[PDB]
RNA sequence: ACGUCGCUUUUUGAUCCUUCGAUGUCGGCUCUUCCUAUCAUUGUGAAGCAGAAUUCACCAAGCGUUGGAUUGUUCACCCACUAAUAGGGAACGUGAGCUGGGUUUAGACCGUCGUGAGACAGGUUAGUUUUACCCUACUGAUGAUGUGUUGUUGCCAUGGUAAUCCUGCUCAGUACGAGAGGAACCGCAGGUUCAGACAUUUGGUGUAUGUGCUUGGCUGAGGAGCCAAUGGGGCGAAGCUACCAUCUGUGGGAUUAUGACUGAACGCCUCUAAGUCAGAAUCCCGCCCAGGCGGAACGAUACGGCAGCGCCGCGGAGCCU
RNA sequence: GCAUGAAGGAUGAACGAGAUUCCCACUGUCCCUACCUACUAUCCAGCGAAACCACAGCCAAGGGAACGGGCUUGGCGGAA
RNA sequence: CUCUGGCAUGUUGGAACAAUGUAGGUAAGGGAAGUCGGCAAGCCGGAUCCGUAACUUCGGGAUAAGGAUUGGCUCUAAGG
RNA sequence: GCGCUGCGGGAUGAACCGAACGCCGGGUUAAGGCGCCCGAUGCCGACGCUCAUCAGACCCCAGAAAAGGUGUUGGUUGAUAUAGACAGCAGGACGGUGGCCAUGGAAGUCGGAAUCCGCUAAGGAGUGUGUAACAACUCACCUGCCGAAUCAACUAGCCCU
RNA sequence: CAGGGCGAAGCCAGAGGAAACUCUGGUGGAGGUCCGUAGCGGUCCUGACGUGCAAAUCGGUCGUCCGACCUGGGUAUAGG
């Protein structure tokens, strides 16, 4: 008989199976559609989730109760040191899909990128690309590479650059670089190859891929939770306390007929560590990395036009379980998938941004830098000393010194 | 936006944590002679299976007077929550909460049955109901 | 209306074919899926449709259909909210899922009946709810399986699929209407219900057994500690986590109903016959999740042993299959 | 008054692990679920049963003793 | 909790800290809206001083209900 | 007849259709079939009927009725027509009389019965709209333009609702 | 068969009264008395277990706990 009262189903069947992701790095399942009219440009970038703080900004939203009023908005800090282009890959449109036509790598490959090719770098001889690189010097190789570039020019319709992160600039134990293919949109295919050939072995900053006030998508692997019951995995109603045999369950996993458990019924298993693609994450700030100017170190990337404090995006005491953000970063509104230190794929929007929220221009007024390793009380090292004054350790240090 | 009548505001109330589910007995903060309001239903709630309708400041509810003047008892009144003890986040990041849960008896037009309000009235409630804000002593 | 033709198995009967070396009985609860004879929501046609509201009908099951008082209740009835609070199936779906209120063993009470033992679709009270480690199904987990080995980067066959409804503002107190009343599209700000995250912030947790306080005892005492199955309590990092905080949720195509164009059949007419157009919460795809006993491109390919290997010389024979 | 009623009728203070209704206080009973601890479960070394068992084990429809794992016609089927 | 006396954790040990359990605990705001039913849990709790209703077989009800106080230290007075 | 019975066909099936059975070869059939599964039409098969945005498709047998269609195909009974039909484009549609009764109103047109006559090409005791009644429009009937077939009812095949 | 609560009769003193008697304080220590151990029992979680530690057990919570109390041994009653 019919269920007495109507109720929505628990969970979405569009995210099945709820299995551990086959990949750790976020995968761009679809790149933005190519408009040859647009200038040649990359469509994606790789970043690392450092942590989250909150900001203060004035909202220009006519007709809203927060119009010309200041609000506090949580933001996520994604460390994005420049990526190095080490290869070009061409694709041909076939009646069976897109087929990898030809791959051409640059002459010089860093040990960061070369680590990606080895399960045990320590025990290896690091021979990868040692014979390939000679093609760029030998006369026979130079002609062969030029044949590849011309064939890619003549037959490929999709051109992508193979780029890798610089793990040496990040405060992580990992030194193996995450490599990914980034599609090159805009222009003709000939212009795509000319543009990509120049960028070979070069660095690409994040501000050449993304801009301020841009709605972008974040692709990555959610935080793993291990083996979970239906109550946590699918958020099914807990059974009464009197329930024998346990209550963190689903009572009826199906009718008598059909005589099989259906795929739509909530079951226990893996939760988290699922590949996901969240969209419309607005870029609030593209921060600059630490810079050395005429002898001194410039690190006031957390200063706004209204808070001229010389402080970095790093909270007092550093980002918890991540480290110190010294490279370029992107400040994204709201939260994103993944743990701290998780590599995130930043992709341009597949949609046309015309809503007022998407077209909003963000002007920051304050960036919170209080410690997140407890109840943060002071924005900077300086004002903590100014407020508290000298301590016992300070007296002893000045006593020992003089 | 549960409020359903002409005379509303271009700006719309943002979502607030609701701490007062049906069954909540809240104080009556006006001079009608009622001492408390017993919620029986929140206006605008569609809800789901098993979820008790719940209200926050600014929410019109239907309530019965459990103790107070006898002619106010044994009948259903439209009431508006003006104070709640559940802390709720404003858009400027302030987690505000009051000492008590309080309401005032009104009619369907939003006009207030009493004449004075004891204690402060939340800013969210005051903006949504002009008549209540008019009788308020302080707006928190 | 008088008549009359049907459909359904959501009632009850009729029957007794299956089950008595046993298919666990009512109801609820939980959960999934399905049907449409559509309550709402999308697109429409008709009115005794001025507007608003309402009624009838079509495409239509994508999505939603709630919180309680009494009752074991299915069913009822009322309170209240709502866009609406539609109707049904799945062994009267769902007891090694639960619960056990009812029914339906043994105790007992009352009324009626009986000489009695006892009986009672009359009422009442108390009354053990067993087993999965097997196969499959399902959920996750490893692995097998192309390509010599191995790795990196990818493609997409196919399977899944998701968003929903409301309110206020503007339009506008306008069209319409004598008046009362009273719309709509575009635009704007939000919210419900769902989905997928996340922990900066607020809240929850807390055996960092972190740091104070404290009872009884114990180490002669101070100091430092310990025991009391976490002694108790305050505050509490990290981590986890809550519409109890916060973020994000999307574009095409052919078309249905219908309304039409050109236009015969039928010198007229006609949306249809040939031809053509507009067209929607449906459908299909995209986005998104997985990734074939399915492919692709690219890298490196085994040494002091005289070893392992590749390629050529359509080099020489012979072998097994 | 279906079918109350007098050795049992009617009533009782006190008592009750007796049946019922309401109110206060109280709470995770619930909204709505989260986290923590112990012991398991989990993996390992040693040790090591039982129930049960025609043969077995993927479905849809069909027909059939009128609800099939096997039969028919399709969907399909890949070690451990 | 300790001494005398006794014992080696109740027929095993190691590693880990998933789900579901069994046992214990806490939970914002609400407060029985859960459920057949407040089942379970929670609230209360000792002592001192106050204050104690209906009813009653005058014995009770009664720790009714309700309220305050409570440590440490230094003293004062009293009771042989 | 099944039970007691296999075998060919009916996909499948106790009963249906053919046919009943020692172990085989050749030949031929029955019922039933011959696009492919799957033996056989791989015939230059014959004559039609039918288009389905739920087509239809073989005894038992495994889905449907009343009712309807200006789909189409036949067939039946009438009617008009080269003295001019049907369609279309235009004019007349008159007098008695506002026929009788009835009705407050009833003048063709609320109702019941009569439903006749000079006047022509025709005009009614009216097929409808319309009015309190009128009026008015309009229909049959008939004429101008036109130049070959056309109109009405019914019936039953497939298809559709 | 811990430790506590309530405080029957009897008794003492004081006060009032013409008397009958009354009032107040104390003493006393009764009861199939109350709270609650050991013991005895077995309410509820319809908790654990439910091929169990166990062919009825375990945990929390409970009933009673000077009496119609609990209990050893001896003895009597024997299948319609
Ligand atoms: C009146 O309601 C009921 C009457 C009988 C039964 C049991 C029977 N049903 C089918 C079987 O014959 C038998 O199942 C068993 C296990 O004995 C159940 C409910
Ligand atoms: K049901
Ligand atoms: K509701
Ligand atoms: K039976
Ligand atoms: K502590
Ligand atoms: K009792
Ligand atoms: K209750
Ligand atoms: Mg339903
Ligand atoms: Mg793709
Ligand atoms: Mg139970
Ligand atoms: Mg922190
Ligand atoms: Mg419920
Ligand atoms: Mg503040
Ligand atoms: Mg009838
Ligand atoms: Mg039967
Ligand atoms: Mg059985
Ligand atoms: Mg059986
Ligand atoms: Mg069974
Ligand atoms: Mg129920
Ligand atoms: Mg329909
Ligand atoms: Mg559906
Ligand atoms: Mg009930
Ligand atoms: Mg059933
Ligand atoms: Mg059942
Ligand atoms: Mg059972
Ligand atoms: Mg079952
Ligand atoms: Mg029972
Ligand atoms: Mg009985
Ligand atoms: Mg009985
Ligand atoms: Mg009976
Ligand atoms: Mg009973
Ligand atoms: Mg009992
Ligand atoms: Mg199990
Ligand atoms: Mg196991
Ligand atoms: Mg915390
Ligand atoms: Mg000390
Ligand atoms: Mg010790
Ligand atoms: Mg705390
Ligand atoms: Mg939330
Ligand atoms: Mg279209
Ligand atoms: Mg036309
Ligand atoms: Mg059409
Ligand atoms: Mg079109
Ligand atoms: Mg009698
Ligand atoms: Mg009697
Ligand atoms: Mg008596
Ligand atoms: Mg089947
Ligand atoms: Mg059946
Ligand atoms: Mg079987
Ligand atoms: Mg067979
Ligand atoms: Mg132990
Ligand atoms: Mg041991
Ligand atoms: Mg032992
Ligand atoms: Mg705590
Ligand atoms: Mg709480
Ligand atoms: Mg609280
Ligand atoms: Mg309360
Ligand atoms: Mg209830
Ligand atoms: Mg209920
Ligand atoms: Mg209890
Ligand atoms: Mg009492
Ligand atoms: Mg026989
Ligand atoms: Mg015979
Ligand atoms: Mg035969
Ligand atoms: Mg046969
Ligand atoms: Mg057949
Ligand atoms: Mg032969
Ligand atoms: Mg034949
Ligand atoms: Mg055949
Ligand atoms: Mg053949
Ligand atoms: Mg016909
Ligand atoms: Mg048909
Ligand atoms: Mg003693
Ligand atoms: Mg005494
Ligand atoms: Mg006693
Ligand atoms: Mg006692
Ligand atoms: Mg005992
Ligand atoms: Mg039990
Ligand atoms: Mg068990
Ligand atoms: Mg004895
Ligand atoms: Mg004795
Ligand atoms: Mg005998």
């Amino acid at each position: 008989s019919h269920r007495k009262f109507s109720a929505p189903r628990h969970g979405s069947l569009g995210f099945l199976p709820r299995k551990r992701s086959s990949r750790h790095r976020g995968k761009v399942k679809s790149f933005p559609k190519d408009d040859p009219s647009k200038p040649v440009h990359l469509t994606a970038f790789l970043g690392y989730k450092a942590g989250m703080t909150h900001i203060v900004r004035e909202v220009d939203r006519p007709g809203s109760k927060v119009n010309k009023k200041e609000v506090v908005e949580a933001v996520t800090i994604v460390e994005t040191p420049p990526m190095v282009v080490v290869g070009i890959v061409g694709y041909v449109e076939t009646p069976r899909g897109l087929r990898t036509f030809k791959t051409v790598f640059a002459e010089h490959i860093s040990d960061e990128c070369k680590r990606r090719f080895y399960k045990n770098w320590h025990k290896s001889k690091k021979k990868a690309f040692t014979k390939y690189c000679k093609k760029w010097q030998d006369e026979d190789g130079k002609k062969q590479l030029e044949k590849d570039f011309s064939s890619m020019k003549k037959y490929c319709q999709v051109i992508r650059v193979i780029a890798h992160t610089q793990m040496r600039l990040l405060p992580l134990r990992q030194k193996k670089a995450h490599l990914m293919e980034i599609q090159v949109n805009g222009g003709t295919v000939a212009e795509k190859l000319d543009w990509a050939r120049e960028r070979l072995e070069q660095q690409v900053p994040v501000n050449q891929v993304f801009g301020q006030d841009e709605m972008i998508d974040v692709i990555g692997v959610t935080k793993g939770k291990g083996y979970k019951g239906v109550t946590s995995r699918w958020h099914t109603k807990k059974l009464p306390r009197k329930t024998h045999r346990g209550l963190r369950k689903v009572a009826c996993i199906g009718a008598w007929h059909p005589a099989r458990v259906a795929f739509s019924v909530a079951r226990a298993g893996q939760k988290g560590y699922h590949h996901r693609t969240e969209i419309n994450k607005k870029i609030y700030k593209i921060g600059q990395g630490y810079l050395i100017k005429d002898g001194k170190l410039i690190k006031n990337n957390a200063s706004t036009d209204y808070d001229l404090s010389d402080k970095s995006i790093n909270p007092l005491g550093g980002f918890v379980h991540y480290g110190e953000v010294t490279n370029d970063f992107v400040m994204l509104k709201g939260c994103v998938v993944g743990t701290k230190k998780r590599v995130l794929t930043l992709r341009k929007s597949l949609l046309v941004q015309t809503k007022r929220r998407a077209l909003e221009k963000i002007d920051l007024k304050f960036i919170d830098t209080t410690s997140k390793f407890g109840h943060g009380r002071f924005q900077t090292m300086e004002e903590k000393k100014a407020f508290m004054g000298p301590l016992k350790k300070d007296r002893i240090a000045k006593e020992e010194g003089a | 936006m549960s409020k359903r009548g002409r005379g509303g505001s271009s700006g719309a109330k943002f979502r607030i944590s609701l701490g007062l589910p049906v069954g909540a007995v809240i104080n009556c903060a006006d001079n009608t002679g009622a001492k408390n309001l017993y919620i029986i239903s929140v206006k605008g709630i569609k809800g789901r299976l098993n979820r008790l309708p719940a209200a926050g400041v600014g929410d019109m509810v239907m309530a019965t007077v459990k103790k107070g003047k006898p002619e106010l008892r044994k009948k259903v009144h439209p009431a508006v929550v003006i104070r709640q003890r559940k802390s709720y986040r404003r858009k400027d990041g302030v987690f505000l909460y009051f000492e008590d849960n309080a309401g005032v008896i009104v009619n369907n037009k939003g006009e207030m049955k009493g004449s004075a309000i004891t204690g402060p009235v939340a800013k969210e409630c005051a903006d949504l109901w002009p008549r209540i804000a008019s009788n308020a002593g302080s707006i928190a």
